[PDB]
């Protein structure tokens, strides 16, 4: 998991192409200088919190900062289910709707959103969750926080989130994770629903 | 006093309820009342544990005790390997009778009736019912009410103003329907037949007939397979009530008294 | 830094919002608002095992514990925290009692935590309301 | 065990009943004694399903047993029907002994400090600490007795002649063997009273005659040899022979021949220590 200060600059990380196939020092970076660059993970948007899950294997990576610090973390718990998407951290939740780069086909974006009010373990929200033209198998999990890292309880699975009609039950103040797999990809970008009744 | 005896478990939540050991696989359930050896246990006592193990009567696995499970808090029944876990602390709410069973391995946590899932789990002590259980003697259990005597085939005796004892095959008639209940005051029970508002007898010969504070009108049954059942009458305690010479036909009057084990004077007991 | 931060806290129950844990005559309970120093809690994150010491500002050196008769004490000689939702936590036991994760606990009559002392009782899962505990900043 | 007076111990230290301190008002661990102190009333409200364990203690009736608060500490205080005040009785059936719970939250039972001789809570756990023995009075004050026998008006005088006439009268007192008895309980429910001296020798009605008791023993298939002892004063009882559901005490005074005078209806006896 890579992260900024707060989550602010978006970082987004590529792979060098072709790296690792060559000359290597144990425990130090050799620089490949390689300028090919495949896209993994990230968005461009300057105002947006989101923070990598990315798998990376002992390769060349890249990470593109826009106009601090970068904190660098190995995650081996169930973070894990995050696998390669960026996590668009949601604040301003309070029909709220979020558009950000569409990913390509078959791969992964994360919303992360807390449900507003108070948590007491009784008090819940019908909440919907709908993409406006992009159809993608949504995911939903629970977040439990400990030290050693993040614990995700699986929710749902399935999820047909173009045009969805579909309402959950969720907990008031409760955290949770939507990995939207894209499936369909008829818009460049994706705006996703989160309604709350 | 509850060492060594068949009993079903009932939950004090809905009395409706028992602890079935589901056949085939190994998960106990809370389903309705089936008066079969499913819903059976033996509470066989560890003098040295000061616990109860409750053992299963599932033909088919014959050593199936009531277990919980690692720390999860299911109770799947299985295999009694005699290990900690598999004990439970039989205590008596003495007010109401009802019971707590709490394990051994942990005794801070008890037995738990979903009644939303139909199963059973561990729970820390409440004030609730969910946690009170009814355990008693299964002859108790399936008999306390109940609604066709056949004695051992098709055949089932009967009883309007003609009350007595005959043998016809069975025709879901009203006559032809017995509904058992039981006092826990003579510690008896009663055979009403559904046609209207108890056969009297032992007080001209057998005169067996359905009619008042007397003894006679009291049967005690007592298993002999344990699907068969004798019942003995409770005025001379020693009168059993039988068919006549063991006959068959479809206008036997029955009749009482003696014992020998005779295979005209077992019965099996109703079945709806 | 990040989750549960070094510091000063007030914890409540999920049950009510007025009931701070107050640590009356040996026993931990959950009283109503005094405004004073007892009912505040320093929590400090020590490393060398992984755990969390929670102490009473009021009165140092003394570390929420349990006894042998599972109740929740201050002793004067560890905790696992684990977050379920945004400020609340269900406070676990970084030794494993009897094989089995203990967890704090408070019991209720129809959601009243009124004169009732916090106990150590197993766990086995994220959804017992009993033993949810909101860890305010201070 | 509704509106009934009974005596809990402990099952660790069978020793050890529960005692309210008179004056103050908690309650410990003491020794066996006879006095009311040791006696509680157990009443059952079936509205909560739980009990009141009442002291039955002369001075101040309306003293309960209480969780006070959520401090450790029980202690009998003036009833107020709190839910503090309500408990939760549990016997062990393959133990024969009592849990006790508190209504006011089950996970704690009623758990008996030895060391300091007094009352705490527990979480439910199997210790003996936790088991008491809950039983009634007259069966736990003459269970196991080295007594004596007085009548009403008789203080000075014991039921009780010499080695040689196994036949007993009234005598005098003088803290002698032959004055002594000692009483015995659980099968037949009923009691044996054996003479301190004559070691092995009960007293028994011989209802060969009409109204003669004395001290034969050795008879296993005897129905008299057993008493049944009942209450009236709660520390005045009554002996009645197991064949008719009797001592009774003619009108005259030393030498007075005790035996089985008259059915049910003097006759009063108490039983302190020697």
């Amino acid at each position: 998991k890579i992260n900024a200060q707060n989550n602010l600059p978006s970082l987004k990380i590529y792979e060098a192409i072709g790296s690792g196939n060559r000359n290597f020092q144990s425990g130090n970076l050799c620089d490949d200088d390689i300028k090919a660059i495949n896209y993994i993970t990230g968005f461009d948007s300057p105002n947006a919190k989101s923070y990598l899950v990315v798998l990376l294997n002992k390769k060349n990576y890249y990470i593109r900062v826009p106009q601090n610090q970068i904190k660098f973390k190995r995650e081996e718990g169930d973070l894990r289910n995050l696998m390669n998407s960026s996590v668009n951290i949601i604040d301003n939740l309070n029909a709220h709707y979020y558009t950000r780069q569409s990913p390509d086909v078959h791969d992964y974006i994360s919303y992360e959103f807390t449900i507003p009010g108070n948590f007491n373990n009784k008090d819940t929200s019908n909440i919907r969750l709908y993409t406006s033209y992009n159809q993608g198998i949504g995911t939903l999990f629970r977040v439990t926080e400990t030290i050693d890292g993040y614990n995700l309880i699986n929710i749902q699975q399935n999820l047909n989130l173009l045009n969805s009609t579909k309402s959950i039950r969720l907990l008031n103040g409760a955290i949770y994770i939507l990995k939207v797999e894209v499936t369909e990809l008829n818009n460049y970008n994706i705006k996703l629903h989160i309604d709350i009744t | 006093s509850l060492n060594d005896k068949i009993v079903t478990i009932s939950c004090k939540a809905n009395t409706d309820l028992f602890f079935y050991q589901v056949p085939g696989n190994g998960n106990v359930s809370l389903f309705q009342q089936t008066r079969n050896y499913l819903e059976r246990w033996r509470i066989i006592y560890d003098s040295n544990k000061a616990a109860y193990k409750i053992k299963s009567m599932n033909i088919y696995n014959t050593n199936l005790v009531l277990t919980w499970n690692a720390p999860t808090h299911n109770i799947s029944a299985q295999q009694d390997s005699n290990a900690d876990n598999q004990y439970w602390l039989l205590l008596k709410d003495i007010g109401n009778n009802s019971f707590i069973i709490a394990s051994y391995k942990n005794p801070n946590l008890v037995l738990y009736a979903d009644t939303v899932a139909r199963n059973l789990k561990l729970s820390t002590l409440n004030n609730s019912s969910y946690i009170k259980f009814i355990i008693e003697d299964y002859v108790i259990s399936d008999f306390k009410n109940f609604t066709r005597i056949s004695p051992i085939g098709g055949k089932v005796v009967q009883q309007m103003t003609n009350l007595a004892v005959n043998l016809y095959i069975w025709n879901n008639d009203l006559n032809q329907k017995w509904t058992i209940i039981y006092n826990e005051e003579k510690a008896a029970y009663q055979f009403f037949n559904k046609i209207l508002s108890v056969l009297t007898w032992i007080f001209d010969g057998n005169t067996v007939r359905v009619s008042q504070n007397n003894d006679a009108q009291y049967w005690l049954i007592n298993p002999v397979n344990y699907d068969r059942y004798t019942i003995t009458n409770l005025r001379d305690k020693t009168k059993v009530l039988d068919l006549y010479g063991g006959q068959t036909a479809d206008g036997t009057t029955i009749q009482v008294f003696n014992s020998n084990g005779g295979d005209n004077q077992i019965w099996t007991m109703s079945n709806p | 830094r990040t989750f549960l931060p070094n510091g000063n806290y007030n914890i409540k129950s999920i049950f009510s919002g007025s009931l701070y844990l107050s640590p009356v005559s040996g026993s931990l309970t959950f009283s109503n608002e005094s405004s004073a120093n007892n009912q505040k809690w320093n929590v400090e994150y020590m490393a060398e095992n992984r755990c969390f010491k929670i102490s009473n500002v009021a009165e140092p050196n003394k570390y929420l514990s349990y006894d042998n008769f599972g109740f929740i004490s201050l002793d004067s000689l560890y905790w696992f925290p684990i977050k379920i939702a945004v400020n609340t936590y269900i406070m676990l036991s970084l030794n494993k009692v009897n094989e089995l994760d203990y967890a704090w606990d408070i019991y209720d009559t129809n959601e009243n935590i009124l004169s009732q002392p916090l106990l150590l009782l197993p766990n086995f899962d994220i959804y017992n309301s009993n033993q949810m505990f909101k860890l305010e900043k201070i």
